[PDB]
């Protein structure tokens, strides 16, 4: 029938991943968890900082929806240069509802703001199928 | 604000983050922890809508 | 000597940046208006210039050093503190801070240029960091968790203690699985209090510096402020 209907949701997909330099228990590459592969996890001390399993570092991608992993903190979002002033101790930023909105880059220590990649409702405007099959 | 804060709740789960559950547990166990979180979030949405 | 009017000892509970928020957190903190022993007690003004007493280490301890001349040199954290077990020896050098986990009976404890040497046997960890160094207050919090010894501090450049609020920053996080129940302060004055589990409302400004705090259990108004997550009711 003629009208506007909400049918789904649009999301922007990430196009690439970011993985962020010790190749050597502390300050070593490792090699609670029921899978047999523990090499993709970073273990604080195992008790889920250091002793993180092997991974290959990548370049830092900005202004695009990307999948990031910064010393075990993972997520999907858009990384931009931050205007926030972190203390040298602080590694992550949080919002008023306790979600992550900033990280420091493990290498070069750049402060990056994380904006989620855009999403929203899908609404279809239909003249009615008894009139036309063209929709907006 | 309440609705978004409830996403951080564990509801008795090992972790409130689905990616941590999938990364730490073999699927037959991950499904149990995920289902627990599904129940918690779905109840939160039903409460919000009501 | 009881010095109980104190309302200092707040520290950053984690390595997380927050901007213009009030964060309600349950952690180990020095209660506001707790009894902070004022060290008449110190050995150099005690009997024959010696015997600074050994204090308990209950869950964690707040310590502050008021000596602008840097006479105070360090701490030993342990249990028996008699070489039977390892103890954590933290000594402030003129150019660095040197942390050892050796077992020994004596160090400074039996005028100028007092010896600082000990048996220093069987260390498994050692750390070296930056030195601590007109009046300034040097505040420290020594907190234990299973597997770690965390030291928080703030060196604030003061005769009168009721100065403005300043939160302590983490100084070092030592992954030392050491059982600590007693500790001794090595002098060659002191404000020492003990931490308790408490909920605090911490005010973070736009730059992420904690500027104020409410101890929820101190009084009814602090409880209302915590309930509403506001410093204004
Ligand atoms: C290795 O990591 C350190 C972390 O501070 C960074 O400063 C350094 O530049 C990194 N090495 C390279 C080659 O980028
Ligand atoms: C620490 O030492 C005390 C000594 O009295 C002992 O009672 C306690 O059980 C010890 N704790 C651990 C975890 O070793
Ligand atoms: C943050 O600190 C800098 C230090 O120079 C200061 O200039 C700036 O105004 C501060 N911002 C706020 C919001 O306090």
């Amino acid at each position: 029938e003629k009208g506007i209907y909400q049918t789904s949701n649009f999301r922007v997909q990430p196009t690439e991943s970011i993985v962020r330099n010790v190749t050597n228990i502390s300050n070593c590459v490792a090699d609670g968890v029921s899978p047999t592969k523990l090499n993709d996890l970073c273990f604080t001390n195992f008790e889920l900082a250091t002793v993180c399993g092997p991974k290959k570092s990548t370049n830092l991608v900005k202004n695009k929806c990307v999948n990031f992993n910064f010393n075990g903190l993972t997520g999907t979002g858009v990384l931009t240069k931050s205007n926030k002033k972190f203390l040298p101790f602080q590694q992550f930023g949080r919002d008023i509802v306790d979600t992550t909105d900033a990280v420091r880059d493990p290498q070069t220590l750049e402060i990056l703001d994380i904006t989620p990649c855009s999403f929203g409702g899908v609404s279809v405007i239909t003249p009615g199928t008894n009139t036309s099959n063209q929709v907006a | 604000n309440t609705l978004v804060k409830q996403l951080s709740s564990k509801f008795g789960a090992i972790s409130s983050v689905l990616n941590d559950i999938l990364s730490r547990l073999d699927p037959p166990e991950a499904e149990v922890q995920i289902d627990r979180l599904i129940t918690g979030r779905l109840q939160s949405l039903q409460t919000y809508v009501t | 000597q009881s010095y109980t009017n104190f309302t200092r000892g707040v520290y950053y509970p984690d390595k997380v940046f927050r901007s213009s928020v009030l964060h309600l957190t349950q952690d180990l903190f020095l209660p506001f208006f707790s009894n902070v022993t004022w060290f008449a007690i110190s050995g150099t003004n005690g009997t024959k210039r010696f015997d600074n007493p050994v204090l308990p280490f209950n869950d964690g301890v707040y310590f502050a050093s008021t000596e602008k001349s840097n006479i105070i040199r360090g701490w030993i954290f342990g249990t028996t503190l008699d070489s039977k077990t390892q103890s954590l020896l933290i000594v402030n050098n003129a150019t660095n801070v040197f942390i050892k986990v050796c077992e020994f009976q004596f160090c400074n404890d039996p005028e100028s240029e007092s010896g600082v040497y000990s048996s220093a046997n069987n260390c498994t960890f050692e750390y070296v960091s930056q030195p601590f160094l007109f009046k300034n207050l040097r505040e420290f919090v020594f907190k234990n968790i299973d597997g770690y010894f965390k030291i928080y501090s703030k060196h604030t450049p003061g005769r009168d203690f009721p100065q403005g609020f300043s939160a302590l920053e983490p100084l070092v996080d030592l992954p030392i699985g050491i059982n600590i129940t007693r500790f001794q302060t090595l002098l060659a004055d002191y404000y020492v209090g003990y931490l308790q589990p408490r909920t605090f409302l911490l005010k973070y400004n736009e730059n992420g510096t904690i500027t104020d705090a409410v101890d929820c259990a101190l009084d009814p108004l602090s409880e209302t402020k915590c309930t509403l997550k506001s410093f204004t009711v």
